[PDB]
């Protein structure tokens, strides 16, 4: 790991929990709902916020 | 005396000659009691068919087993009579018979070397003696991880051309091969202009050319057709292959990108680059203070046991790439730090660092010319390659071409944003998936 | 036979002989 | 151009030079301190000393060296043997002087820093390992251990318990003892005599002192056997020949090329070699046999190093061995003698032609003789070999005490009493 | 032995510009890649608006 | 060290920001079509 | 296979007393064929032990002719019963081909330790002889075990 920028702030080695996380080969689309929950969650909080300002 | 430029100037120059049927002659005089006499044929594997595949390396053995006039092991006892060593070797594009001997015995030398080239006793007594030895060598040749992994590399990049195949060919042909094809293969590819004679030593020219002369004037060595010239450009297939085997201790890798052929201006520029990136091995006395940026890093942590860069140029085609060994947990970190080098060349290179590359080439080029045979051996391939040209002093003149803008315009072609050819031999497992590598060739400016 | 043998340490390459 | 000019100094250090036409310009420096000069507590030093050439000089930092040499594009080498360590250095026609400048500082002005020594320790194992992959190595080093007592038996490599045992003092003492201006030889190739002649007298003049010669090597009987798992036995069988610089030392070289088989034809099983042929008749499928001859200052050894399978090993030796007796019985052919001598002339001249190969043989005479002998003289000395001399010489091998070493599966191996 | 390996035909998957065995890939290469990126860069236009 | 490249490149990225930065807000301007 | 690494652990703690390691070399010098064999497994041989090798060497050199069963505190008949039952197998026996053939030799070894050890041996006679008794007389004349602590 020579001058790999993934060590230098430690926090990015915590961010190799995504990028090199090994996965199976064959995966049906049915496993996409892993993410689509998250994004449906984020998209709330924002749009959930800008309602609060006028409520 | 001798100054660097002056030392170029006094050298015995190339001599050239013709015979009528297309054979060639050439020579040099070193004022030396010993001489190399040899023969260089262009008959390769890339000519041979799918059934004839491997026949070439097969023939290569039989020549010294006895011949038309001098049966089995009568021949050798004359070579050992002179005390002259005797040698032969093959290559995909070439085949070479040559002898190192005293200048005195030259009269027999050629006349011996003459016979072997064409008249060959072919006796199935020898064949079955032979067909074992090869079927002995094939299975063993697994034992050397190096020689194998290359045979992966061609086949994976060039698939679908006569160049894409093994020298010795698959095992099954070795069994089925009958001397019918040989005689046919003999008949086809051994005529002149294909053939070339050369020599260097106490010989001068004349005293050779008379005893060049009569067989072979000669046994012909003919010129008719055999069509022309069975040769045709080859495709470049960006691909990958992995032989994944987890027993073995270490894991080889070879990565390569395609490059130009023999005669071409860019052939020099790239000679220099692969000097700059340099090479490291386990056992050097370099340490951590070496200049080669991959010989400093990979020596620090021993990220890889050893690696060398190779450069191979075929007729119309050439290969650029490195070969490195490292332990399996470590393989990723080579690949990155490698692609650091190629990519920092094609943009950020520098005048100063060029010199240490430029010098070494002048060094190795010259020191390659010590000794009888290494000179002669060069002359042989050159004629088939660049024509007569032995542009010794011109080399230097061609080097001073090299400039900062020369390199970065050259390597911008062949490296930046291409399709590599990866071939590897287990425990490969950590070697990244393909679409990483392709995404590692081109900086996004990071 | 052998020379008998030798060794070459140096810097740029490295090897052993006989 | 001009031929060899070698010049003693008052100091006794020989110098010699030629002037070439080539851009190739190379220097070499030979020293008499080899393995035979390591002492009991002194072991493993030379094999360390040979790796330390890149360390910090007295005047120049170890960094400035290594970057420096490569910038020029030079090359530095080191070589050892049981006798003469040689620092070889080579570069282009022009730049030699800067490089001639470093060559001294390494051997002239060493400094060993305890923190720069300890870091190098682990390197030995890495070095030692890649050396013994060819057991044809590992057979030999045992051999000398069987055939001597005091000196020559020393290894060219550092025994293992001795690894962490190398103190800088040991180095720094062995430096000055066996380095001296009497024992050193400086040889140029492509460079003018005077330039070479100048600098050498300046820096390389020190003492005096110490050649200490106390090694007579005392050839003495013995044998060594070793049991490993490998399926291919190796074997050596040796009796004491005579010292270098004798018609005998010439005679043995005649004798080998009669029997001694290097391949002269690729893949060709050598039919001219009586030995390999005399065996193959009465025996079976793969094996190999070769004569083995090496000569040193005070003595030299002669024998034959064989390889076989576990079963054949017993016969292979007895077969080949009695074959020598035949020659000791008077059986001879003058043409082979005439044939062999031709091989010798061949083997020697083709060996010399290459500059480096030439360069070595130059000083090889120097530290031994101090003169130069043109190859013509060698030739005329070659043919002086008498027939009965060859026979009589071979009659010494059979008639005198012998030694052996073997590494592999030994189950069928004979001992030296059965021979 | 090992050399018995030989590569299967992928012709079905290729596109015919590179189909021939006797041709230099370097002629089509320029445009051949030039299309793929055009897809990518085009896409980013949409996201951008 | 007298950086040779990266003088051209940065000049593009300087536009890449500003041109883009003009495109984000883009109030007054000259050309239309 | 799980038991393999155990050997090294066993072999190591054995040779801490070189007075061990001197002996095993000694027999190797004084014989050729049989007795020179080690009581421990040479190192290259470690991963080389196949079950078959065991399972063959079991039945070859185990046999009801070559075995002896000795009780101490137990009645003869109980002991006498079970032994005849289970321990009766073959036959086969005894593979005596080792005459050991005493034969000259010596072995020397160079280690860093500061204390030399040495053994010097000539061939005595076989067990079960007045000589084998006589030597035992001869040692206690010269042969010194400490009979008085620190004495
Ligand atoms: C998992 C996350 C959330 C869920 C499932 C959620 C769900 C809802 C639902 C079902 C309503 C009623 C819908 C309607 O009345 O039309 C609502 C209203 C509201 N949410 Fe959330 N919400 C989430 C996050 C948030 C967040 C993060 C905020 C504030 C930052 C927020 C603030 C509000 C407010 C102020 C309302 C009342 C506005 C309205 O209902 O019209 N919500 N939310």
């Amino acid at each position: 790991m020579t001058n790999i920028r993934k060590s230098h702030p430690l926090m990015k080695i915590v961010n190799n929990a995504f990028i090199d996380l090994p996965a199976p080969s064959n995966i049906s689309s049915w496993w996409n709902f892993g993410s689509l929950l998250g994004i449906c969650l984020i998209l709330q909080i924002l749009t959930g916020l800008f309602l609060a300002m006028h409520y | 005396t001798a100054t660097y430029a002056q030392a170029l100037q006094s050298v015995p120059e190339t001599q050239v000659s013709q015979l009528d049927n297309g054979l060639r002659v050439a020579s040099e005089q070193s004022s030396q009691p010993t001489c190399t006499v040899g023969v260089w044929i262009d008959a390769g594997s890339r000519y041979e068919s799918e059934k004839n595949n491997g026949a070439g390396y097969f023939v290569e053995h039989l020549a010294f087993k006895g011949t038309k006039n001098r049966p089995g092991n009568a021949l050798e006892k004359e070579v050992e009579s002179m005390g002259a060593h005797l040698n032969a070797y093959s290559t995909r594009e070439h085949t070479a018979y040559y002898i190192k001997a005293l200048s005195k015995d030259l009269p027999k030398a050629v006349e011996l070397l003459a016979d072997i080239v064409q008249n060959c006793s072919l006796e199935d007594s020898q064949i079955e003696k032979e067909r074992d030895v090869i079927l002995q060598e094939l299975q063993e040749n697994d034992t050397s991880m190096r020689d194998v992994v290359f045979n992966y590399l061609h086949a994976t990049a060039f698939q679908g051309t006569p160049l894409a195949q093994s020298v010795e060919g698959p095992s099954e042909n070795v069994r089925k091969l009958s001397r019918a094809d040989l005689t046919e293969y003999l008949s086809r590819h051994y005529k002149a202009p294909r053939m070339v004679l050369a020599a260097a030593g106490g010989l001068e020219h004349r005293q050779l050319l008379d005893l060049a002369q009569k067989h072979f004037s000669g046994l012909s060595g003919t010129y008719d057709e055999d069509a022309v010239p069975t040769l045709s450009p080859c495709r470049f297939t960006g691909s990958q292959i992995c032989h994944r085997e987890d027993g073995l201790p270490l894991a080889h890798v070879a990565i390569a990108v395609e490059g130009p052929g023999w005669a071409h201006p860019d052939n020099v520029a790239l000679q220099v680059a692969n000097a700059i990136i340099g090479h490291y091995d386990c056992t050097y006395g370099g340490g951590a203070h070496l200049s080669s940026p991959l010989a400093s890093i990979a020596a620090t942590n021993k990220l890889c046991q050893s690696f060398q860069t190779f450069n191979i140029c075929y007729a119309d085609t050439g290969l650029l790439g490195a070969h490195f060994v490292c332990d399996h947990m470590s393989i990723d970190d080579m690949m990155f730090v490698l692609q650091g080098q190629w990519m920092r060349l094609c943009t950020s290179a520098t005048e100063s660092e060029v010199l240490r590359g430029k010098n070494l080439l002048r060094n190795a080029l010259v020191s390659h010319l010590d000794g009888t045979t290494p000179v002669c051996e060069d002359i042989g391939r050159s004629l088939l390659t660049y024509g007569r040209r032995i542009p010794l002093a011109e080399w230097e003149s061609r080097i001073a071409e090299v400039d900062a803008r020369v390199v970065r315009e050259v390597c911008s072609k062949y490296f930046y944003d291409q399709c590599p050819a990866v071939a590897g031999f287990g425990p490969i497992e950590q070697l990244p998936d393909y679409n990483r590598i392709r995404s590692g060739m081109f900086w996004l400016r990071f | 036979g052998r020379p008998l043998v030798a060794s070459v340490s140096l810097n740029v390459p490295a090897s052993v002989r006989y | 151009p001009q031929d060899l000019e070698f010049t003693r100094l008052p100091n006794g250090l020989v110098i010699a030079s030629l002037e070439n036409y080539a851009p190739a310009s190379r220097i070499g420096l030979f020293i008499k301190a080899g393995s035979r000069y390591e002492n009991s507590n002194n072991l493993g030093t030379s094999h360390l000393l040979r790796l330390a050439s890149s360390l910090t000089t007295k005047g120049a930092s170890s960094f400035k060296i290594t970057r420096g040499i490569e910038a020029v594009g030079g090359k530095l080498s080191v070589t050892s043997t049981r006798e003469n360590m040689a620092y070889t250095v080579e570069c282009l026609r022009d730049d030699v002087d800067i490089l001639m400048e470093f060559l001294l500082n390494v051997t002239t002005a060493p400094e060993f820093r305890r923190w720069e020594v300890a870091a190098l320790q682990p390197q030995l194992r890495i070095d030692k390992a890649v050396a013994l992959q060819n057991p044809q190595a590992h057979v030999i080093e045992n051999l000398h251990a069987a055939a001597y007592r005091n000196a020559l038996a020393n290894s060219l490599y550092c025994p293992d318990y001795r690894i962490g045992k190398v103190t800088p003092v040991e180095l720094h003492d062995y430096v000055q003892n066996h380095f001296t201006s009497a024992r050193m030889a400086l040889i140029g190739l492509g460079v003018s005599h005077p330039v070479l002649k100048q600098v050498a007298e300046q820096f390389l003049n020190i003492r005096g002192g110490l050649g200490l010669s106390g090694a007579k090597a005392k050839y003495h009987g013995g044998e060594i056997r070793e049991q490993n798992g490998d399926s291919l036995v190796h074997a050596a069988l040796v009796a004491e020949s005579a010292a270098i610089g004798s018609a005998e030392a010439n005679a043995f070289s005649v004798l080998q090329h009669v029997l001694g088989a290097g391949p002269h034809v690729k893949r060709g099983s050598n039919a001219t070699s009586s030995l390999y042929q005399a065996v193959a008749k009465g025996v079976h499928q793969p094996f190999d046999v070769s004569a083995f001859n090496a000569s040193y200052s005070d003595s030299g050894l002669f024998g034959f190093y064989t390889i076989s399978q576990a079963a054949s090993a017993g016969d292979v030796i007895k077969a080949a061995y009695n074959q020598v007796k035949t020659i000791a019985q008077g059986n001879l052919s003058n043409p082979d003698v005439q044939a062999a001598k031709n091989k010798l002339k061949a083997g020697y001249l083709m060996s010399v032609e290459s500059s480096e190969g030439f360069l070595d043989e130059v000083g090889s005479q120097a530290l031994a003789a101090g003169s130069y002998t043109p190859p013509s003289t060698v030739l005329q000395q070659i043919d002086a070999v008498a027939d009965a001399d060859v026979i009589n010489a071979a009659k010494k091998f059979v008639s005198g005490r012998k030694s052996m070493a073997a590494s592999g599966n030994l189950g069928h191996t004979p001992f030296i009493d059965e021979l | 032995s090992h050399t018995d390996i030989k590569v299967p035909d992928f012709s079905d998957y290729r596109r015919p510009e590179v189909l021939d065995s006797t041709k230099s890939s370097k002629e089509s290469s320029e445009a051949r890649k030039g299309f793929s990126y055009l897809v990518t860069a085009t896409t980013t236009v949409g996201v951008a608006y | 060290q007298l950086a040779r490249n990266w003088v051209p490149t940065a000049s593009l990225w300087g536009a890449v920001g500003a041109v883009g930065l003009v495109w984000a807000t883009d109030w007054r301007l000259i050309l239309d079509w």
